[PDB]
């Protein structure tokens, strides 16, 4: 048995601009086993309505997902992604951060 | 270029709830194609491309019987290694298995693969003679001999080395307003200093595809010297890649650092500087 | 060693009855299971395709279903039989996966579904000596079994010698013929030669049987007609060797 | 096109 | 059928000879392909697989693959009476199998000492209808069914007596109508021995 944490990357799918329509993504790899909890934040709640890619795998068997969620950022308004894995001893919060 | 199609299945023991999980997706280089999953409700094998959708009927059947058989098998599978491995009813495992071919320039077959993990580790796998089987353990020797009393390699070579590359060809032709494409990074600069001495310069790549670039940061010239840290490539979730690479330079003489981008879509490989 | 063996073999039942085959398999575990039917002059077509675990598909055959109950027993089932359900029932299995191992098929199950009962007639037997002229013209004697009447035309016709069934010097038509080729109704009939050297055929000790094996209605069929009812049984005729 | 051959048990 | 063609038959090859099935296929996904011989009221029973482009031979059984024109054809040696028989072709499209309609295959026998002759049998008690036996004829002569709606006629059945390798087609007619003859039972058979006491 190998279990593995997993990477986590939160971003936009286009260039962050106040009041435009876009996409915001958290990125999850390297993680094992493929059970996973994943939540994107919009001012520390829960953002319901929120897709992913299909389970996949890397060449060192390690899985990867895509979560995300049409949002509108503004100038306020903070972004995050949280996530919990049997790897980590409590959930993980990554902010977003614009020019990241 | 070079091309490649590949399978991904996994699935993954659930005690108490009946039948595992199981994920099956395909792609053709770095676009997913298919995808079945046993939790949903349509029960077919579905595109996940635009051109995998000018396939007929039979195609899909097809398709849908043979990965539900993969899920089976694997089913069988987890009984099987949980008797080799003696572990309980209680815990849930995982099985995955990975296979496909790659085509170069001029579309001919340059390789194939067939492998296959327990529990997150390498279990058995093809080697590149596609005749020879690689085993991890006392486990997966038994296997082993099993697949090499089958002739299993034998069949799997059939796959990879024709039907595979013969069908790649096929998807490649037929989504070549996709497959074929290459959309060539969009690029640019950005700055972030420390409020004295030193600052991070950061290389951006937007809106690429395929997925393999390289970021590279020289000092002066010729030599790669700067220690940077780059991202892992990830996705948009519009079909295209994004990446970066950032440097620490000292304030001033930041115009001794050039970044090179390099990617399929690029006649000539790219160099950016910061610009007030 | 593998085995796959299917049961009845052969069955005649009137339309509207249920319907039950079954299939099972020995020497390998979690096989592919499938059920196939085959018409006259027409390939297997696929009814049902199970894996292990379940059904992977099926072609929703009209009035069939299909069940495996444990590993290595396969149903197929109707609750009641349509006149198009008569057919050849096939099953088949292959190796736990997608692989080269298996693919081999039982017996079969030769189903014939009919309208109206009261055209069942089993077969009658005579066996027709060796011409002397030809026991003289070559030092052979060829015995001549004839089944008249039958219907429908399912019949499996074999020779016992001295109580021991006999291969050698046989040939049985592979198809009867219709007695009336203008009826959709006709009754059949079958022939067969059994051909020995005249020796043995002159020895007084032997003896020659006949027996013909006629699939026909079940003890409790509906039957109104005054005649014995014509239910699955054996039909023989015997003759014994003579000398001039 | 997914593989119809040489998928065995373990 | 459509996705998977044979030519139906009957096709006959003399015994000895090589007997060539052909089969073409339409489903492209097509990854193992199959031969089985079906007896009459017999389930089919395999003869071979492939999955590869080429030739396997197997005994007397020989299949070969072209992927590129989508033909499958088996080949069987030294053709023998006992390879008489309905050929069907199959692939594999996905976790099963789906057949073509056959070939049906007839195997002549070759007569080497041929004695054609007409002889009536009877064992005369309790049956109305004599017997006549049209055998010994070589495997040219084909018979053709009764122009007479009381008058029955089998067709050629081959049967083999172990000893002196002694193979014989024969034909029985009968019928329980008064004026019929043995004589007079078959039409365009081989002339030789029509005895009478």
């Amino acid at each position: 048995m190998i279990q593995r944490t997993p990477k986590i990357q939160v971003y936009s799918r286009h260039p962050a601009e106040n009041g435009k329509s876009n996409f915001l993504n958290c990125y999850v790899s390297g993680f094992h086993p493929s059970d996973i909890e994943v939540d994107l934040l919009k001012n520390g709640e829960r953002i319901e309505k929120v897709e992913h890619s299909d389970l996949s795998f890397s060449k060192d068997w390690s899985f990867y997902l895509l979560y995300y969620t049409e949002f509108t950022p503004t100038e306020k308004d903070e972004y995050a992604c949280r996530v919990n894995h049997v790897t980590l001893s409590q959930p993980k919060i990554v902010k977003w951060d614009r020019d990241m | 270029g070079s091309h490649s199609m590949r399978y991904f299945f996994t699935s993954v023991s659930r005690p108490g709830r009946g039948e595992p999980r199981f994920i099956a997706v395909g792609y053709v280089d770095d676009t997913q194609f298919v995808r079945f999953d046993s939790d949903a409700a349509s029960q077919r094998m579905e595109p996940r491309a635009p051109w995998i959708e000018q396939e007929g009927p039979e195609y899909w059947d097809g398709e849908t019987r043979k990965v539900k058989a993969h899920s089976q098998t694997h089913r069988v599978d987890l009984g099987t290694l949980r008797g080799y491995y003696n572990q309980s009813e209680a815990g849930s495992h995982t099985v995955q298995r990975m296979y496909g071919c790659d085509v170069g320039s001029d579309w001919r077959f340059l390789r194939g693969y067939h492998q296959y993990a327990y529990d997150g580790k390498d279990y058995i796998a093809l080697k590149e003679d596609l005749r020879s089987w690689t085993a991890a353990d006392m486990a997966a020797q038994t296997t082993k001999h099993k697949w090499e009393a089958a002739h299993v390699a034998e069949q799997l070579r059939a796959y990879l080395e024709g039907t595979c590359v013969e069908w790649l060809r096929r998807y490649l032709e037929n989504g070549k307003e996709t497959l074929q494409r290459t959309d060539a990074p969009k690029t640019h600069m950005t700055h972030h200093a420390v409020s004295d001495h030193e600052a991070t310069l950061r290389c951006w790549a937007l809106s690429f595809y395929p997925a393999e670039i390289t970021l590279t940061w020289q000092r002066d010239g010729e030599d790669q010297t700067q220690d940077t840290e780059l991202v892992e490539t990830r996705p948009a979730g519009d079909g295209t890649f994004q990446k970066w690479a950032a440097v620490v330079v000292p304030s001033g003489q930041e115009q001794r650092y050039t970044c090179h981008v390099q990617h399929e879509g690029l006649p000539k490989p790219l160099t950016l500087r910061w610009e007030p | 060693s593998q085995t796959i063996h299917q049961w009845p073999a052969t069955l005649v039942q009137p339309v509207g009855s249920p319907l039950s085959l079954e299939c099972t398999v020995e020497g390998t575990s979690n096989p592919n299971l499938y059920w196939y039917r085959q018409a006259a002059g027409r390939g297997p077509q696929l009814l049902f395709y199970w894996g292990p675990f379940g059904q992977i598909s099926s072609e929703v055959p009209q009035n069939l279903s299909a069940s495996r109950p444990q590993d290595r027993q396969f149903i197929l089932s109707s609750k009641k039989l349509l006149l198009s359900d008569s057919g050849f029932y096939l099953c088949a299995w292959s190796e736990t996966g997608l692989g080269m191992g298996g693919w081999q098929f039982g017996e079969g199950s030769r189903l014939t579904v009919l309208e109206d009962l009261k055209n069942v007639f089993p077969p009658e037997v005579a066996v027709f000596e060796p011409s002397e002229a030809e026991i003289s013209h070559t030092q052979k004697a060829t015995l001549v079994c004839l089944a008249t009447g039958f219907y429908p035309d399912h019949v499996e016709l074999s020779w016992w010698v001295n109580g021991k069934e006999v291969h050698s010097g046989v040939c049985t038509d592979p198809q009867p013929l219709k007695e009336q080729p203008a009826l959709n109704d006709s009754r059949y009939a079958l022939s067969s030669r059994l051909r020995v050297s005249a020796t043995f055929w002159q020895d007084p000790r032997n003896h020659f049987r006949c027996q013909v094996q006629f699939y026909g209605l079940s003890e409790n069929d509906e039957w109104t007609q005054d005649r014995a009812k014509p239910v699955t049984q054996i039909v023989s005729a015997e003759a014994w060797g003579r000398a001039d | 096109e997914a593989a119809g051959i040489g998928i065995l048990t373990v | 059928k459509q996705e998977v063609e044979q030519n139906s038959g009957p096709l006959s090859v003399p015994e000895g000879a090589i007997a060539s099935l052909n089969c073409t296929y339409s489903f492209l996904g097509s990854q193992s392909f199959f031969w089985y011989r079906q007896y009459s009221g017999k389930s089919p029973e395999l003869i071979m697989f492939t999955y590869r482009e080429g030739d396997k031979e197997d005994g007397r059984f020989t299949a070969q693959l072209n992927k590129a024109s989508q033909h499958v054809s088996l080949l069987i040696r030294d053709s023998q009476p006992s390879d008489s028989a309905t050929y069907l072709c199959a692939v594999n499209d996905g976790g099963r199998l789906t057949f073509g309609d056959g070939t049906t295959l007839t195997v002549k026998p070759n007569i080497q000492n041929p004695d054609p002759a007409v002889y009536q049998l009877r064992d005369s008690k309790s049956s109305d209808k004599s017997v006549c036996l049209f055998t010994d004829f070589d495997s040219q002569t084909n018979v053709s069914q009764s122009k007479d709606s009381d008058v029955y006629i089998t067709d050629k059945c081959v049967l083999d007596m172990r000893s002196m390798d002694f193979k014989s087609n024969s034909a029985v007619a009968w019928s329980n109508k008064s004026d019929f003859a043995c004589a007079n039972a078959f039409n365009n058979s081989i002339i030789p021995e029509d005895t009478f006491f």
